[PDB]
């Protein structure tokens, strides 16, 4: 499993850029792809998404109609054509995998991303910076404008951890399932709209930003992100 | 107005009295109900109870066509109840003629395609098994339905009594000659497209199958010839009379002596044709052991 | 040789006399003191479609929502009971699959058939595609049934009249169960996974132990090949179904049959058997295009589940007993509740 | 009402259903035949020649002849109870039965091999699952039979036999003996053929038999037969 | 080989003859008690209402 993005650099507003992500090490055909940008000193934001077999493609209102996301399963490559560039579009675009089935852990792998510079359910985190020494437990609270609990009987919530110089890492999905490979120190709970991510004992590897994501409606909104540093 | 319409305007047919006359033609309600029930049952079964294959796809399309044809029979029953007078405007007769001709062409094309498929399977078994698929069957069915819908534009234009009016769009200088020419052309076209060509294809396919069983040495049990003869006789007794009377009327346009017979015969034969919707399903559904057992079991369980 | 045969006959007569001495009372005389169960009506809820071949095996998951089914087309499908959506589609190299198993944790699945090799497929692979994990080879006969003893070890039954316990990490059989004169047809694991019963074509069943690897006990009474065998929810009894058109319930402590289930109108063999969560009712799949429910205490037919278009091949009750799935050769698996 | 993940799962299930339908349509594209007979009946030679023209368990051979794919299933190594798994081959197109024509005077540890072969043929033909499955008999030891009949008389195997010792009469009698074992002539037929050093003739005969059957199957499916 | 087979058979028969047994009446009573105890939590025997039954109309 490895994702390598290409394309970016300095681009004038009137120019266009074709970002190409080479997928390898997994069944690219069965796994859909999402694009998530991250502007300097800003939270994440969903850009576009392609479903398996190119049967369903979705875009965000901020980019609907302007950008064009395409896919090549025979070649196993994700393509993003950016026609027009605004003064606020500069951000690191990250490609993320997502497979949908009972018990699946979507958004588990995050690509390295590429730097490109140009010359809805609301999610809010109570605290942003919480200085704490290693060893002591930590708690990060989050609030959603709309009840993420669906009639089926589950809560569509995701927690991601982004370390300095590293892409986000999926911690917990559906508010109650720990992602594979993540230490058991992390736990998640919540009710209706108030959610909490608890860490039994913080460590050096936990230094970073924690972002929340709601997946009840396809338009995805990310919080400011709570930063933890020793 | 062509002479036929001018004469029909002063028709001296239906009358008044305490006793009831018309019932001979109105009796088609039982056949309509039977066709509706059979088509719905077979469609639902083959759709939500049996696997999707080529023969099943043809059966589903035939059942859908028969159901769409029979669903408009209550409207004609009501029309007859009023005393052979249309209560609605063009939005009624337009759709009635469109749906009628569409179902007719669809049934004809489906029968022709089934006959061609049987002929290919009996003559070209390897090529059929290598190439005959469900996707190709659905594509052929869609193409045939498109051709049928295309063949309905003239009558949809020329209808306007809910009956025919050919001088509606761009009437020519000579009303009589132009009307006669258009009527004869439409009659010959519908005859060649609905009765002659489909029946000829069916007969040719059956003859080829019989010759390809006699040459290979295979016997021909009585269950092949009986079904072939039954299908042929049903198709004939259902469709032949309709086109025969249509051609008789087209010729009577110039020969008035035949106009009365049409007025007395056309309402009957046109109804008898709908009995085809009740004959084709059985001969094409209950004749297969698998579908027959499926239907019988399902009915017993229900 | 003569002395050995005489000793065997004497031991058989002693075992028969001992089994008869314990038959102080029959289950019917004791169960006659309780009212019978009412008419059980089970209406089909979901009609799983997608198979194009005859079904031969199916198994539920611990979550009581996912169920893996095998078909002769060489495609293992994991259906979701609540939504009827396919979770995975494993293409088998050998389309002649006859048995399938779903591990407790659901991370691995086992399958086998005429290939005489048991294939294990991992569903939680990081690559994202279900790929064969381990191929357990060594059986000289077709795989009839298999069940997961643990995430590390598994037990398999082959038509060579001998079963084997294979370790996944090692891949070599550690214990070999021998003693059956006929081909073993089905298996059933106890709640504790310490003992397991296996039926064979010799019209007799055998209870074996895992760690010891020896036949703990034998049970007889059938007149034909035992096709299906299931463990009682309590773990002290087990039901068996053979081609003689009747089921038989045996107790591991009494060492003899308790009650028989049969009816005059039933003349065909039985394919599958499974108890409910509470064990108050038993279910048995028959060849007459339907399944039948029986009273485990009075043997009275509780109901008939009809709708299958071909011979009923397999049936299984969820761990919670909410609904029961049934698969037949007609390529359709129906859930009843 | 279905949420995002629910709709995505439904779409994935529909894609899986489409893939399964395509796979089934592709597989319905290959004929399936079951090979039966004694180990010394020449099955190995037939398989080898059919493979050239184009461990325990069952063998599966694939070959195409005249744009027609075949799947030969050999279950000879499956030395177990056949009546408990033979039903899996109910949908088989044909049963290629090989018998040792020359092995009529040898002894096997019925005592004779011809009687056992006849019993197996009768059991496979009169099987409740093969009521309509066609059978194709192949004699892979015609040359050995011709070479042996000149020295060893056929009366040793068939005492009631009284015809001439020539090869033609003996072959006709042996063929009729197996042909008479069919108790379902009304629903199924047998295609007999004598194999020799040549191999293309056997492939052509198998193709014709498979072509006849596919024809009868299609005729019975559409409702005619 | 017959000698070894007969020896194994007699050994297995002697082994199976030493296991302990109980009265059939006691086993039947225990099974009936288990069934009566677990009946209250048996959805099949006691159909649950639609409020809890997850199998409903899609
Ligand atoms: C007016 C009266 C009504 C007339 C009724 C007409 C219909 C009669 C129907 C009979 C039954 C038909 C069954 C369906 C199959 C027919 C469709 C068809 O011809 O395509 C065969 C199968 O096609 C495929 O292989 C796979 C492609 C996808 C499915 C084909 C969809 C096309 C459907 C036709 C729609 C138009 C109908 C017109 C109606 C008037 C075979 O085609 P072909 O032999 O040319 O190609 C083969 C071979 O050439 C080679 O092996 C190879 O090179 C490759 O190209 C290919 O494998
Ligand atoms: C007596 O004079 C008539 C009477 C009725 C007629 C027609 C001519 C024609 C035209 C003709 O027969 O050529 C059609 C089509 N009639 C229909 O009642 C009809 C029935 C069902 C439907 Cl769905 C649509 C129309």
């Amino acid at each position: 499993v490895q994702l390598v993005e290409s394309g970016g650099g300095l681009v004038q507003p009137g120019g266009s850029r074709k970002l190409s992500c080479s997928a390898s090490g997994f069944a690219f055909s069965s796994f859909g792809m999402h694009w998530v940008r991250q502007a300097p000193e800003k939270g994440l934001e969903w850009v576009a998404y392609i479903s398996s077999g190119s049967g369903t493609i979705y875009y965000a209102d901020t980019v609907k109609g302007r950008f064009t996301i395409s896919r090549d399963d025979p070649k196993n490559t994700l393509f993003l054509q950016m026609t027009s560039l605004r003064s606020e579009d500069t951000a690191m675009y990250y490609c993320v995998r997502s497979i949908y089935y009972y018990g699946s852990s979507p958004f588990d792998f995050w690509g390295q991303g590429t730097t490109l510079t140009v010359s809805d359910i609301v999610m809010t985190q109570a605290t942003s910076s919480v200085p704490v020494t290693p060893g002591e437990s930590v708690s990060i609270s989050c609030r959603s404008s709309k009840s993420l609990l669906h009639s089926n009987g589950n809560t569509y919530l995701y927690w991601f951890l982004q370390r300095p110089g590293q892409s986000p890492q999926l911690l917990i999905y559906r508010m109650s399932n720990l992602a594979s490979g993540v230490p058991d120190r992390f736990s998640g709970s919540g009710s209706g709209t108030a959610f909490t991510l608890t860490i039994s004992r913080l460590e050096a590897e936990d230094v970073g930003v924690y972002y929340c994501m709601q997946h009840l409606e396809y338009p995805l909104t990310f919080g400011a992100g709570t930063k933890l540093e020793l | 107005l062509c002479p036929i319409l001018e004469q029909m305007s002063r028709l001296q047919s239906h009358s008044n009295t305490s006793i009831r006359y018309h019932a001979a033609v109105l009796l088609h309600g039982l056949a309509s109900l039977l066709g509706l029930v059979e088509n719905g049952v077979i469609l639902f079964v083959v759709g939500c109870r049996m696997r999707q294959t080529v023969v099943t796809t043809w059966v589903l399309h035939l059942a859908l066509s028969d159901l769409l044809a029979s669903a408009s029979l209550p409207f004609f029953t009501y029309f007859l109840a009023v005393g052979h007078s249309w209560e609605l405007g063009t939005t009624f007769c337009k759709l009635h003629s469109s749906i009628f001709f569409l179902n007719m062409f669809a049934s004809g094309f489906l029968l022709s395609a089934i006959s061609l498929d049987r002929c290919l399977q009996v003559v070209r078994p390897v090529w059929a098994q290598n190439h005959r698929t469900v996707a190709a069957a659905h594509k052929v069915c869609l193409v045939l339905w498109a051709l049928a819908v295309l063949n309905t534009v003239p009558y949809f234009v020329f209808r306007d009594m809910c009956y025919y009016n050919v001088l509606l769009l761009n009437p020519g200088p000579d009303r009589d000659a132009t009307c006669n020419s258009r009527q004869v052309a439409l009659a010959v076209s519908k005859f060649l497209l609905a009765f002659l060509v489909p029946l000829a294809i069916i007969a040719s396919s059956h003859a080829a199958v019989s010759l390809r069983l006699q040459h290979r040495g295979r016997r021909r049990p009585g269950r092949f010839v009986r079904l072939v003869a039954a299908v042929v006789a049903a198709f004939a007794l259902c469709w032949g009379p309709y086109h025969v009377f249509s051609l008789l009327e087209a010729r009577a346009h110039a020969n008035p002596g035949l106009r009365p017979l049409v007025w007395r015969g056309l309402p009957f034969v046109t109804s008898l044709a709908f009995f085809n919707s009740v004959a084709n399903p059985v001969l094409y559904v209950l004749t297969c052991p698998d579908m027959l057992r499926k239907l019988r079991r399902s009915l017993r369980t229900v | 040789l003569d002395q050995l045969r005489q000793e065997a006959e004497q031991l058989k007569n002693q075992i028969r006399d001992a089994r008869k001495a314990c038959a102080d009372a029959t289950l019917s005389q004791i169960t006659n003191n309780i009212d019978p169960v009412g008419r059980i009506q089970m209406r089909t809820r979901r009609t799983l479609r997608g198979h194009l071949a005859k079904i031969y095996a199916m198994h539920w998951g611990t979550d009581s929502r996912l169920l893996v089914s095998a078909s002769q087309d060489g495609k293992l499908i994991i259906w979701d009971s609540y939504t009827t959506n396919k979770v995975h589609a494993i293409p088998l190299r050998s389309s002649w699959v006859m048995t399938c198993a779903y591990a407790p944790s659901g991370n691995y699945v086992a399958c086998g058939g005429l290939d005489n090799i048991c294939s294990i497929y991992n569903l939680k692979t990081r690559e994202g595609n279900v790929r064969v994990s381990r191929e357990l080879a060594g059986h000289t006969g077709y795989l009839s049934c298999c069940r997961f003893l643990d995430d590390n070890q598994i037990v398999t039954s082959s038509g060579d009249t001998t079963c084997a316990l294979w370790d996944i990490e090692t891949g070599q059989q550690t214990t070999t169960f021998t003693g059956h004169t006929g081909d073993v047809m089905s298996l059933s694991l106890a709640p504790d996974t310490r003992l397991f019963v296996s039926g064979a074509c010799d019209a007799s069943a055998k209870l074996w132990d895992v760690r010891e690897g020896m036949c703990r006990q034998t049970f007889t009474g059938h007149e034909s090949d035992i096709n299906a065998i299931c463990f009682f929810p309590n773990g002290n009894a087990f039901a068996t179904g053979s081609d003689d058109a009747t089921c038989r319930l045996f107790d591991l402590r009494a060492d003899q049959e308790l009650m028989t289930y049969s009816h005059d109108n039933i003349i065909c063999g039985i394919t599958s058997v499974s108890f409910s969560k509470s064990g108050r009712l038993l279910l048995a799949g028959y060849d007459d295009f339907n399944c039948n429910v029986w009273d485990a205490l009075k043997a009275d037919r509780a109901g008939v589940l009809a709708g299958h278009d071909n011979r009923v091949s397999c049936l299984g009750v969820t761990d919670d007993g909410m609904a029961v799935a049934t698969g037949s050769w007609d390529s359709f698996l129906k859930i009843w509740n | 009402t279905l949420s995002a993940e629910d709709k995505a799962a439904v779409e994935r299930s529909k894609m899986i259903d489409r893939n399964l339908r395509e796979d089934g349509e592709k597989a319905a594209r290959e004929v399936k035949l079951l090979l039966l007979g004694a180990g010394e009946s020449g099955k190995n030679t037939i398989v080898k020649q059919m493979k050239i023209i184009h461990t325990t368990g069952i063998v599966e051979t694939h070959f195409t002849f005249k744009d027609l794919h075949f799947k030969m299933f050999d279950v000879g190594a499956q030395r177990s109870e056949r009546k408990k798994w033979i039903h899996c081959f109910e949908g088989v197109t044909a049963i290629i039965f090989c018998v040792a024509l020359s092995d009529y005077d040898l002894v096997l540890a019925e005592m004779n091999r011809m009687h056992a072969s006849m019993k197996l043929f009768d059991s496979i033909c009169n099987n409740k699952w093969f009521t309509d499955t066609s059978i194709i008999l192949f004699l892979n030891k015609k040359d050995l039979f011709e070479e042996k009949i000149k020295k060893s008389p056929l009366t040793i195997c068939y005492p009631e036999y009284a015809g001439s010792n020539t090869y033609e009469e003996a072959a006709a009698y042996i063929q009729c003996q197996f042909e008479d074992l069919n108790k379902r002539k009304d629903t199924k037929e047998i295609y007999t053929h004598f194999t020799c050093s040549t191999d293309t003739k056997n492939v052509q005969f198998v193709f014709d038999a498979v072509t006849d059957v596919i024809i009868k199957n299609n005729l019975k499916d559409c409702g005619l037969f | 080989a017959s000698i070894a087979q007969a020896r194994k058979l007699v050994e297995q028969l002697k082994m199976e003859a030493n296991i302990d047994r109980i009265k059939v009446s006691k086993a039947a009573a225990d099974l009936m008690a288990y069934c009566e105890a677990h009946a209250k939590e048996d959805p099949l025997l006691t159909p649950v209402p639609a409020s809890e039954n997850p199998f409903r109309e899609k």
